[PDB]
């Protein structure tokens, strides 16, 4: 990590900011199946 | 802002063209910066030899000799590792 | 800081309940009445969490919703001047060494090494605290 | 009319003699104002205090082994056979007003003299104040340190005492008499015969009040004259070059601050002579060969020799019908230590190759190998010093005495190497820190960039800044760099009123504006002088 | 259209760059690494006791 | 070095802008004080166990508490807390010298409290009760003397903060430092109120 | 976050851990040894009378 | 302060219960801090003078 | 006395039979036999607390006593009856003598101390180190009976000074010197412990040298 941990910060929406950052298509999916359990 | 930059011309006089370089020791030109590796290797070997030789003495104890053996062994191991790595070009 | 305060409020509720029930069930149904050690410890950990939660609640009511607390908060919203975070400093190791010299003086009952460790600790804490306030040397 | 008297006396002085030019030269001589350059002054002032207290002590001390029963005032030692030296030391302690204080401040001054000589030696060695010029100054300073060591050795041995007499019996007798070819001959010629010879203390008294202090005074005169006429070297800085001395003139500032420092040093010595007990000879009974204590240590300056004696592993050689005791080992060790200390500048110049006339010091970080070697030597010295104290270390800090002895034995070859490596790497990393500060500016508080969540420390460049944010890196100039905006013009103007109450705003503004103007003037003067010299 | 990288990342680093950081370390990341190494050293020390 | 890369008039500033955000220094101080509360909880547990195991006469016959000297000292500590809060108000304002005055009188009254506690210690030791002398003596001395050590630490913090204010210009950083030192002093006086009510009144 | 709240404090925490840990291990070098009483260090066994 | 401490040194040296006191004797406490008082007064006087000069 | 013997036996049976086996015979490799040690040995050792010993190490350290004076006397009487040996001194009333053991002569006591005691303890009774983890402890805690009984029975790695070797008058003088040196105030300031060179050098280097260096840093200018 760069000193001070970051040169950027993604849109923080859920408990997986990096997963949303790296896989934008999943963003809708992570919400659709969330409640199904 | 309340600081003035410094201009320094120290008299120089080995010319540092061989030995250590600024990339390794930034102030190589400003003072003695290189100790030949042979000096340190031989110093470590002689320190280990002295530790081993101190086993011969007027002490009925044995943990003393074992401590000497351990310290001499680690010194020799460090010297051997350094020498081997430098022989191979700092590999492994 | 609503959630930060509410966490400690929940802890306070639970610890107060634990202290009360322990005190009651130890005053009665125990061999020698109130235990007086567990009871006090539970009461004052309730106090710990109560102090922290009360301060957090005061701050939550004093401060408007921060970006951190606000869902749907953009990074630009919080972007700005973060405060002073201390850069490199070698005073912490000196403080630790001074406190260790006081601790060994306490262990090995050496009043002279306690006295010096404490002096050492005062000096190093002064250095740490004054590190970023010692004005330029005035000659 | 004090002004008239002063003018008349000046005219009389300049008529009888003609010291105007020389006195002006002395007054105008410039001395660098670095704190580390007062370390030698500490030793000089402690020496002066030593002389002043030693005269008082000689007025009351009687050196002799002539046996006497005390019959004095100290009850716990009454009717006990003792030497006249011990009896008169007890008389100084008890039956002379302020004698205990005078002898205590004398011994404390001796300890400070040794300690300040050691610190001054560290300063000069680590800053390279010995190369090309001043190498002879270093040599005579090493002789001075050795003389001070043995002077204190004879001093605390002067009052014939159980502790100090045991120390004498160990070192002066055993080591001297163990030396192979002439050991016994040196012993008998020093002691006028066997160890308790009736002339030892008178001889040491002569050596300690006149002979060795006379040589120390002569060598201090040579040292100070050399420093005076071989202008004091200085650290690299804004206007400081190899052909100038930047500092303050002797008369107005340097003289007053040196006198004040002398006053404060003698105050510290007097405070310690009062508040701290040193060498309670009354507790330490009179010397008797059959009696001894468990401590049996010399002063901290000879503690390293004693520790060498303790640690060296009992190696004795027996040639044809002869013995070579372990004392010769420590004697040769001391000889090597002193030879290396005296000959270091020449050893360093032979090794490196630098015979250039050096007037600008070099920061210890800038010379990793020499600072590493000095750290290694200081580590060895500390190891030996604590080995000499292993008895009390073992007693108080619960560690077996054999364990302490063998810790010293192993460390004296392990600890020097560890400290050498650590000091070398530490110096190089200090250089790396200086370079990072040069190329990135000083560090400050963190800021979160506007568009994105980048975190940047928001440095502050120390030089011209490129068209964009990043600055033009500066080149290292051998001088310390400010690593805290604390120490620059940042948050340094508290209300100048007082501790309890403010001052009028007009006065505060006048004061702060005048101070800022003075800082600007000083910095501009340094900058312009630097430009003129290098352009 | 191509990047000039090193054949391999820097293995260790220049002499004397860590020793002073450790003393003056104020980066949590380095401190966390110091914790892990030092804590693990005590695991080996404490673990050696279990073998005895 | 044109003007500065960091557009700040203080090399050290508030660790976060406290107007909109919590003060990190205050939060950390409050948490640490809540921990010191548990330290004193351990001490209280020791004292209460000794009290419970006492055979009816909790303060043994040799020991006798001196309310005449214990009421003035606690009153002085309460006064010190009030003056410390006044100094906090000064620090919230830009009143450097008002803060200094209030904290100086607070330090003086805290030193008076420490000296009064020492006097009561000397009197108690003279009249029998001692740490090794009795369980009551030992628990009482541990509790009250650890509190006295905390008061000494608060005095050291006061003088140290005053030196800091002397050496650097007053800023929100120093104001927050004064605020947290006052938090420590208030915690100390609160635990003293608890200890007084326990040792003397409740017994 | 870029760093911890008090990054000089967490540096002190590590060094307090390291040096605090070492002086506990230091019981071994003493002739008596380290602490006899178990990790729990129960009261009567720990007082000066027992395990002195 | 330097001058007052110098006068204190003078007065203490001239008038203080110096002289050895055997043991557990009335005046032993005064004797024990006799020399410390000499040193305290002298050192404080000259140290204060030096501090004044430095200031 | 019958009840004193019974009390000593009861204390012995629940204190030390695990390492000084019942019948006072010593447990091989755990503790020596107490036959012949006498009442003085028991008094000194138990009163100093060394004997409720919870480790076998280089030396048994001192500690708070586990028995009060009456129980100390009971144990001593039991051991004396079983083995028979030296007895602790007592005054006219019957209590263990404390002031009666202060010999009149202190110069003689100091000379004897230096010849015999200072050998390992100190010039003035501070502690001293010994071969392998052992050490001579500071004598400032010991009371006159404890010092006298320590001489009378060499506790551990300490020579046993019989009455013939050191007549009770000589032991009383040594006790007087020990107490006097321990209770005597340091003339000339704070005696840094009792060891001259080492505490004096540390105090120099820490108090005087830091003061000098700090004053030099104040006066001079960093550069
Ligand atoms: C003892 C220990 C205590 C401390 C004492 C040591 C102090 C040393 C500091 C030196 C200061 C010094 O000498 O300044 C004097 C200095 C002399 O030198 P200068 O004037 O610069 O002359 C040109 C240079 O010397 C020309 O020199 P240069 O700059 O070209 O370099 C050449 C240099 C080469 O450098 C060296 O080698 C110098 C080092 C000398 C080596 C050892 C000699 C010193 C041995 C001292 C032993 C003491 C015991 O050689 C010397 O100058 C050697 C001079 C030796 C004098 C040493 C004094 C001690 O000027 C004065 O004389 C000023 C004082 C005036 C006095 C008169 C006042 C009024 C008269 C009243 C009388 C009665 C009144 C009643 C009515
Ligand atoms: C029991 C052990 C006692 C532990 C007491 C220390 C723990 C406190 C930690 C939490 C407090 C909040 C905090 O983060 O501390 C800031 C600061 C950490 O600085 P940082 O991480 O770089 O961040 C910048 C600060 O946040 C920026 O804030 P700051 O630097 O301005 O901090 C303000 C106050 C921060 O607020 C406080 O910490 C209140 C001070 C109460 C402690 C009083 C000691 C009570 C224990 C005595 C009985 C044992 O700073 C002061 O000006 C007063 C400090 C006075 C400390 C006196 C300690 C001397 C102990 C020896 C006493 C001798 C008597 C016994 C014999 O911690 C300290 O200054 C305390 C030094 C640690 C001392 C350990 C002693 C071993
Ligand atoms: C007994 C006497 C009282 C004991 C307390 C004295 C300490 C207070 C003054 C320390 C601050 C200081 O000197 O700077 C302010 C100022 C120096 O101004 P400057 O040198 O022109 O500029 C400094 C720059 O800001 C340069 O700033 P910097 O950040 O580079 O460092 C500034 C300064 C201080 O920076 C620090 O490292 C702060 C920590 C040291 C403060 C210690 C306070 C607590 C001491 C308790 C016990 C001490 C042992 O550096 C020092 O350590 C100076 C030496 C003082 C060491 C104190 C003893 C260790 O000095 C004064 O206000 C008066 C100082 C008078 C000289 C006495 C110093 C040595 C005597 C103490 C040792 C005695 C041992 C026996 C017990
Ligand atoms: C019971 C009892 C007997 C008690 C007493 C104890 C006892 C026996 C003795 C101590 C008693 C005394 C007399 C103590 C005080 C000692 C003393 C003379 C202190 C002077 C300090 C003082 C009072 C200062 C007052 C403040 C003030 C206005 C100062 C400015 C004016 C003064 C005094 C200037 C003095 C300048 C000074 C130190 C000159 C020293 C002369 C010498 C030997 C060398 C000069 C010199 C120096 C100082 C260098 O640093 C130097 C550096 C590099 C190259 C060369 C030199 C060099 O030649
Ligand atoms: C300046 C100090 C730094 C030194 C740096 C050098 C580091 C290397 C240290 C070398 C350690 C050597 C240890 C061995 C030594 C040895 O051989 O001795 C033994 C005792 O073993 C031990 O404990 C070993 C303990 C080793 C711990 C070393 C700790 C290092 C510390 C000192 C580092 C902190 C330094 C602080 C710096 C302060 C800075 C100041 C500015 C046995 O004695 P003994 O006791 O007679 O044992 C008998 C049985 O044998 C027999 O069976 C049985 O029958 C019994 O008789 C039994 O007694
Ligand atoms: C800065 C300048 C100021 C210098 C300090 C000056 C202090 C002046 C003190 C007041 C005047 C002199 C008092 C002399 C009365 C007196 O002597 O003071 C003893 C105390 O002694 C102790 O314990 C020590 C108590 C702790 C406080 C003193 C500690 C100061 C040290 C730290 C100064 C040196 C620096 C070293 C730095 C260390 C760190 C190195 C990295 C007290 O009696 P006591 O305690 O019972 O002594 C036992 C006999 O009884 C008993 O028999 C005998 O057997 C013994 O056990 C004896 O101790
Ligand atoms: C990682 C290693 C892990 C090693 C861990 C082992 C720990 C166990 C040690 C002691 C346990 C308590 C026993 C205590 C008694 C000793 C046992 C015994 O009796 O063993 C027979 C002879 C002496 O015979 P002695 O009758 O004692 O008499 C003699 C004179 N009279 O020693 C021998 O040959 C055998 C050697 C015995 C111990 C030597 C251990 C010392 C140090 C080892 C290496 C240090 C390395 C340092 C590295 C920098
Ligand atoms: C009685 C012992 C000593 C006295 C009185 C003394 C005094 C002084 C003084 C006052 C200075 C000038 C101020 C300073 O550089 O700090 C100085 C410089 C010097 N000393 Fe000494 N010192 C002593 C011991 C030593 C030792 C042991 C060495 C080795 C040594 C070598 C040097 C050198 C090479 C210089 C020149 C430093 C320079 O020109 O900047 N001195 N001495
Ligand atoms: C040059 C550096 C000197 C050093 C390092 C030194 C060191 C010492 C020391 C440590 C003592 C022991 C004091 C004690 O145990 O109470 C002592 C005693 C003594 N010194 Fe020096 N001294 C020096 C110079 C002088 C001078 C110049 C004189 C005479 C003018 C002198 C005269 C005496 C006398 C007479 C004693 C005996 C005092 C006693 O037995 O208590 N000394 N010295």
């Amino acid at each position: 990590p760069p000193r001070h941990n970051f040169t950027e910060l993604p849109r923080i929406r859920s408990e997986r900011p990096a997963f949303e950052l790296h896989y934008p298509h999943m963003v809708e999916r992570m919400r659709a199946e969330a409640h199904v359990g | 802002m309340s600081s003035t930059q410094d201009r320094s011309q120290l008299d120089p006089e080995v010319e540092r063209h061989t030995g250590v370089d600024v990339e390794d020791v930034p102030s190589a030109e400003w003072g003695w910066s290189h100790m030949p590796i042979g000096v340190m290797h031989i110093g470590g070997l002689l320190s280990a030899a002295f530790l081993l030789v101190m086993m011969r003495g007027n002490h009925v104890g044995h943990v003393e000799d074992w401590f000497l053996i351990g310290f001499a062994a680690v010194i020799v191991a460090l010297v051997g590792r350094n020498w081997w790595l430098r022989r191979r070009g700092w590999i492994r | 800081m609503h959630i930060e305060a509410r966490l400690f409020e929940i802890l306070t509720a639970f610890f107060a309940l634990a202290a009360v029930v322990y005190a009651v069930l130890t005053a009665m149904f125990a061999t020698g009445g109130v235990e007086w050690a567990g009871t006090t410890a539970l009461v004052l950990t309730t106090g710990l969490t109560l102090i922290t939660g009360t301060f957090f609640r005061f701050v939550a009511r004093r401060l408007d919703t921060r970006p951190e607390d606000y869902e749907d908060a953009e990074i630009s919203d919080g972007a700005g001047e973060l405060g002073f975070f201390a850069p490199h400093s070698w005073w912490p190791i000196l403080i630790s060494l001074s406190f260790s010299t006081a601790a060994v003086g306490a262990a090995l009952w050496l009043p002279w090494l306690i006295a010096a460790g404490v002096a050492f600790v005062i000096t190093s804490v002064c250095g740490l605290v004054f590190e970023y306030y010692w004005g330029p040397e005035k000659h | 009319d004090f002004a008239k008297l002063a003018a008349a006396q000046g005219d009389a002085i300049d008529s009888r003699y003609h010291p105007s030019a020389a006195v002006r030269r002395q007054l105008n001589k410039v001395f660098p104002t670095h704190w580390s350059f007062l370390l030698g002054e500490i030793a000089l002032y402690s020496f002066i205090i030593l002389l002043l207290t030693g005269v008082w002590l000689t007025l009351f001390f009687d050196p002799s082994m002539a046996h006497v029963t005390y019959d004095g005032v100290y009850q716990p030692l009454r009717g006990v056979q003792m030497s006249r030296a011990y009896e008169t030391a007890l008389d100084i302690s008890f039956e002379v007003r302020g004698g205990l204080f005078v002898r205590q401040v004398h011994h404390w001054a001796a300890l400070m003299f040794a300690a300040s000589i050691m610190v001054h030696l560290a300063r000069i060695f680590f800053t390279g104040a010995f190369r090309r010029p001043r190498e002879a100054n270093w040599v005579i300073g090493s002789l001075l340190l050795i003389l001070a060591m043995f002077e204190g050795f004879f001093g605390y041995s002067l009052p014939d005492d159980l502790l100090s007499g045991t120390g004498i019996r160990a070192a002066l007798s055993g080591i001297t008499m163990g030396i192979p070819v002439i050991g016994t001959w040196m012993h008998w010629a020093l002691f006028g015969g066997d160890f308790p010879g009736e002339i030892l203390i008178p001889r040491l008294y002569a050596l300690h009040i006149l002979l060795i202090p006379g040589i120390i005074l002569a060598l201090i005169g040579a040292h100070l004259a050399l420093v005076w006429f071989q202008k004091h070297t200085q650290f690299p800085g804004p206007g400081r070059t190899e052909t100038n001395v930047v500092g303050v003139r002797v008369m107005p500032v340097f003289a007053v601050k040196s006198g004040a420092f002398f006053a404060m040093i003698t105050g510290v010595l007097g405070l310690m002579g009062g508040l701290l007990t040193i060498n309670p000879i009354w507790n330490l009974g009179p010397y008797k060969p059959s009696q001894v204590s468990a401590g049996s240590q010399p002063d901290f300056y000879m503690m390293w020799t004693d520790g060498l004696i303790r640690l060296w592993p009992a190696w004795e050689f027996y040639p044809f019908g002869h013995t070579i005791p372990q004392g010769v080992w420590v004697a040769v060790g001391m000889g090597l230590v002193f030879a290396l200390l005296i000959a270091y500048p020449f050893i360093e110049k032979k090794v490196t190759g630098d015979d250039a006339h050096h007037n600008l010091l070099q920061r210890p970080r800038d010379v990793p190998v020499r600072t590493a070697i000095g750290s290694m030597a200081i580590a060895l010295y500390l190891l030996l010093t604590f080995a000499c104290m292993n008895d009390i270390i073992a007693l108080k800090f619960h560690i077996s005495l054999n364990a302490t002895t063998w810790i010293g034995r192993i460390g004296m070859v392990v600890l020097p190497a560890i400290v050498y490596f650590v000091a070398y790497r530490w110096a190089i990393s200090l250089q790396r820190s200086d370079r990072e500060v040069l190329e990135h500016g000083v560090e400050t508080g963190i800021i979160k960039r506007l568009p994105h969540g980048a975190y940047v420390e928001l440095h502050q460049p120390l030089g011209p800044v490129d068209e964009h944010g990043h600055p033009i890196p500066l080149e290292y100039a051998g001088a310390p760099l400010p690593k805290r905006m604390n120490k620059l013009g940042s948050g340094g103007a508290p209300g100048t009123g007082s501790f309890l109450f403010p001052d009028p705003a007009v006065e505060h503004e006048a004061l702060t504006e005048a101070a800022h103007a003075s800082e600007h003037k000083s910095l501009t003067a340094l900058k312009e002088h630097q430009d003129r010299i290098h352009g | 259209e191509l990047e000039a990288r090193r054949p391999f990342p820097e293995r260790m680093g220049p002499k004397g760059n860590l020793i002073y950081k450790l003393i003056t370390t104020t980066d949590h990341k380095l401190i966390g690494i110091m914790y892990c190494v030092v804590c693990f050293a005590f695991f080996l020390v404490g673990g050696l006791m279990a073998l005895f | 070095m044109t003007s500065a890369v960091g557009t700040s008039g203080t090399a050290i500033t508030s660790r976060v802008h406290s107007l909109n955000r919590p003060n990190m220094v205050s939060v950390g101080t409050i948490v640490w004080l809540s921990s010191e509360l548990m330290f004193f909880a351990g001490l209280f547990a020791m004292y209460f166990t000794a009290r419970a195991q006492a055979g009816g006469a909790w303060p043994p016959e040799p020991t006798e508490l001196n309310l005449a000297l214990a009421v003035p000292v606690t009153l002085v500590l309460i006064a010190s807390s009030f003056t410390c809060q006044m100094g906090v108000f000064a620090a919230e304002r830009g009143d450097v010298f008002g803060l200094r005055r209030w904290y100086v009188i607070t330090f003086l009254m805290g030193l008076f409290f420490v000296l009064g506690q020492g006097y009561e210690y000397i009197h108690l030791v003279e009249h029998g009760t001692t740490i090794p002398g009795s369980a009551y003596g030992s628990v009482f001395y541990l509790a009250t003397g650890f509190h006295g050590l905390h008061v000494i630490g608060g005095l050291v913090a006061f003088v140290l903060l005053l030196a800091r204010t002397k050496m650097s210009k007053f800023t929100p950083a120093q104001a927050t430092a004064a605020i947290v030192v006052s938090y420590y002093w208030h915690f100390v006086d609160i635990v003293w109120i608890a200890l007084f009510a326990t040792i003397y009144f409740v017994r | 976050a870029p760093d911890v709240a008090f990054p000089r404090l967490n540096a002190l925490s590590f060094w307090l851990f390291l040096f605090g840990a070492l002086i506990a291990i230091a019981g071994f070098i003493t002739p008596g040894g380290a602490a006899d009483f178990g990790w729990t260090a129960y009261s009567p066994l720990t007082d000066a009378i027992h395990s002195p | 302060l330097g001058g007052l401490s110098g006068l204190a040194l003078l007065l203490v040296f001239l008038f203080w219960p110096w002289e050895y006191q055997p043991f557990g004797s009335e005046g032993e406490f005064l004797y024990s801090l006799a020399t410390p008082l000499y040193g305290l007064t002298f050192g404080l006087s000259i140290l204060s003078i030096g501090i004044g000069a430095v200031l | 006395q019958s009840a004193l013997l019974r009390t000593g036996k009861q204390l012995f049976e629940t204190s030390c039979v695990s390492c000084h086996g019942a019948n006072l015979q010593g447990v091989p490799d755990r503790g020596p036999s107490l036959i012949g040690t006498g009442e003085a040995a028991v008094y000194f050792q138990v009163s100093t607390g060394r004997m409720p010993a919870m480790r076998g190490e280089a030396q048994a350290p001192s500690k708070p006593p586990h028995f009060d004076e009456s129980q100390i006397d009971a144990l001593g009487a039991y051991v004396q009856a079983n083995g028979g040996g030296p007895t602790v001194p007592r005054d006219d009333h019957g209590a263990v003598a404390q002031e009666s053991l202060i010999g009149g002569d202190v110069a003689r006591g100091g000379d004897l101390f230096r010849l015999n005691c200072a050998s390992c303890h100190n010039f003035t009774g501070k502690g001293g180190a010994l071969s392998s983890g052992k050490y001579a402890p500071d004598l400032g805690d010991a009371n006159p009976a404890q010092i006298y009984t320590a001489m009378l029975t060499g506790p551990q790695n300490m020579p046993k000074f019989s009455d013939r070797q050191l007549t009770p008058d000589e032991k009383r003088d040594i006790v007087a010197y020990v107490r006097e040196s321990a209770e005597t105030p340091s003339y000339g300031g704070y005696g840094l412990g009792g060891f001259g060179p080492a505490p004096e050098g540390m105090a120099m280097w820490i108090i005087g040298m830091v003061a000098a260096i700090g004053v030099a840093m104040w006066i001079g200018s960093r550069a």
